[PDB]
RNA sequence: UAAGGUGAUAUGAACCGUUAUAACCGGCGAUUUCCGAAUGGGGAAACCCAGUGUGUUUCGACACACUAUCAUUAACUGAAUCCAUAGGUUAAUGAGGCGAACCGGGGGAACUGAAACAUCUAAGUACCCCGAGGAAAAGAAAUCAACCGAGAUUCCCCCAG
RNA sequence: UUUUGUAUAAUGGGUCAGCGACUUAUAUUCUGUAGCAAGGUUAACCGAAUAGGGGAGCCGAAGGGAAACCGAGUCUUAACUGGGCGUUAAGUUGCAGGGUAUAGACCCGAAACCCGGUGAUCUAGCCAUGGGCAGGUUGAAGGUUGGGUAACACUAACUGGAGGACCGAACCGACUAAUGUUGAAAAAUUAGCGGAUGACUUGUGGCUGGGGGUGAAAGGCCAAUCAAACCGGGAGAUAGCU
RNA sequence: GUUUAUUAAAAACACAGCACUGUGCAAACACGAAAGUGGACGUAUACGGUGUGACGCCUGCCCGGUGUAAACGGCGGCCGUAACUAUAACGGUCCUAAGGUAG
RNA sequence: UGAGCCUUGAUGUGUAGGAUAGGUGGGAGGCUUUGAAGUGUGGACGCCAGUCUGCAUGGAGCCGACCUUGAAAUACCACCCUUUAAUGUUUGAUGUUCUAACGUUGACCCGUAAUCCGGGUUGCGGACAGUGUCUGGUGGGUAGUUUGACUGGGGCGGUCU
RNA sequence: GCUUGACUGCGAGCGUGACGGCGCGAGCAGGUGCGAAAGCAGGUCAUAGUGAUCCGGUGGUUCUGAAUGGAAGGGCCAUCGCUCAACGGAUAAAAGGUACUCCGGG
């Protein structure tokens, strides 16, 4: 699924409004990317489907306190 | 951004400095490969103490 | 509680009991075939096909307790790869399924009106999906009001069509 | 019943018995009746529960102007001889009835749109595994010999058994004629007809699902139906029509 | 051969042959919100899309707009040329790229 | 290589002139023999008046109102405008190097008696490829735009206030 | 010849139309013009010379002002932009040609 594993962002339904205001359903897709991480503690290359905003969050915080709450809510890696 | 280096990487570092570097350097040289620490406003003062 | 009774179509037959073990009515306990979450493997439902420990004064074949899946924890093992993970097995706990309405959440139309029609509308309605309980949700102000002040949330009647 | 006009040959009823159509809920207006009267009335709730309490609130007795504002006067204008709108003339709460609007709103009756499921046991196409094609006739490549050539080319027998070959059984299909048209049968029968060793046909199992599938292409078929299947729901959709 | 099972079997559909365009592989293209699959366990003598419809005489001229036309297309005037007309294979022109060939 | 910028220093004639002196502000003591005014050109600006500085004639004065200038200090101290020079910071174009992002439907090894998947190693491309957000253009291939009313069997063609 | 009465605020009452509209309009108050004066002038001898509503432009009105004073926005007055020519004017939003046409009827 296209779920940001760190921030919780998922696609929601929106509308592409026309000049005649014709409603058409569309989903906003988050800028999600798979990137590999190297944990020195467990000696393994872990990949995570995160957003770029999730990348900025994990640059602010760090990988360890993010994994500390990735092990919490049933996530798998 | 505000990551502090630890190694003898090329000329923007002097065994630790607060710099303003691009995002690739921080994530894809410094996040999980080593040689730095994130700027959590606590680790920077901790390594200022060290 | 009892002189009646062995449910009914439904008689008949064979009987039990009558002063305390007939039947009727209730609580508890056990048995609870097979299919069906169905759970040892499969499977076209009430079927087919196996293994490990325990038992045969008839130790051939078989019955008994098991052996489905997932999540977490613990233990034992355990790769490239030193360290260590991943992986495998076992123990324990919980769940899988059904259920009329109610609740929270995620998707969610058109018919019709506008006497045409696209904004709007119908409508977050019908319908689908996930979860929980006797209620759910919400709930103790970064809320209102206007210089007086109100003091968590919930439901009803006004204000107010 | 509809029509200017119906016995009209414009529509409907074979008959009888039973059922069946101007209602419900909420606002607003009018009439009659009923209490109180410049006052009338309670909603939620409490409650010995249609009692009583409870007047939060609503209407009216004052209106004008868009409004501030002014006020039995107000608006306009610099102000009116003025002009428009009002003033001392009773309303309110009940009940019943006649309308209006909202809803299916007197009753029955569309082509269509969307949502959730079910069907490839019929047919269209594909895949995997099996089966069938009586009989006769014509005779391709290749092999051998002879005629002919310096030798092939070309030619005459025999062998050979190829054909999206021919005639014609089962089988497949329906071009003609006839019957059947309240059928023997919701497409068949009778006699002729075309293929019938192939682009043939068939048994079994699976796959392709509806705005889609499939299609040697007719807009054919998808369970006796298809210019968008069936079932359930929005839906008692909408009608200016009968 | 095939088609409107149940009012139309053909001049309709299909058909080998011929031709054009595109695709260099993780292919073009298609079913798929994605994974994946077909194409294809194939590799420009292969594949997809399109047009025509055996075969013979044969496909003549033109690349200006979107060298290549069997693509989207075009093939008009003036005179010259095949025994007494007309038509003009051919050779100039109007710079608009060039003008109906055979039958 | 083009544009901005941080620091270092020059840079500015109404006209004569010890000298091409920018603006408002303090100021009566500073330097040179650790070699000075005053004169000269080369590259350089030019109204060819000269100045900047490398060089150089020279070996003892510059200076403060100065005896000159409409405006006085290159005695000293400050934020500055224009021109212009240096490395470097910042942002773009061009091409090269990388190997870490990323892709790998190349090969090998392990989980694994597995053509899935995950990890490692290696190679190839490579900051492209591909993706999210916003936006310009193209696009009767598709849809909504619905595209009006009066007319005597009739061929033309009009009319609307 | 002289002048702006083609001025504002009005206006009883009327005709004609379903209405809006149009038309005459005695006369009040202020301020004007002509004429010596009495008096007349609120456009054109009359019947056609017209575009309403919405939106936008311009100025004013201290009228309101989502805590206060502002401000924004709204309201009122005057005016302008439409062959809305289909002209008492349906929606922000279609015109056409079939000489590329086809079906049904008389």
């Amino acid at each position: 699924s296209r779920v940001c594993q760190v921030t919780g962002k998922r696609p929601v339904t929106g509308n592409n409004r026309s000049h005649a205001l014709n409603a058409t359903k569309r989903r906003f897709l988050p800028n999600l990317h798979s990137h590999r991480f190297w944990v020195e503690s467990e000696k393994r290359f872990v990949t995570l489907r995160v957003s770029a905003k999730g990348m900025r969050v994990i640059d602010k915080k760090g990988i360890d306190t993010v994994l500390a709450e990735l092990r919490a809510r049933g996530e798998k890696y | 951004m505000q990551v502090i280096l630890l190694d003898k990487v090329a000329n923007l570092g002097s065994l630790g400095d607060q710099v303003n570097v691009k995002a690739g350097y921080a994530r894809n040289f410094l996040v999980p490969q080593g040689k730095a620490v994130p700027a959590t406003k606590k680790n920077i003062e901790f390594f200022e103490a060290r």
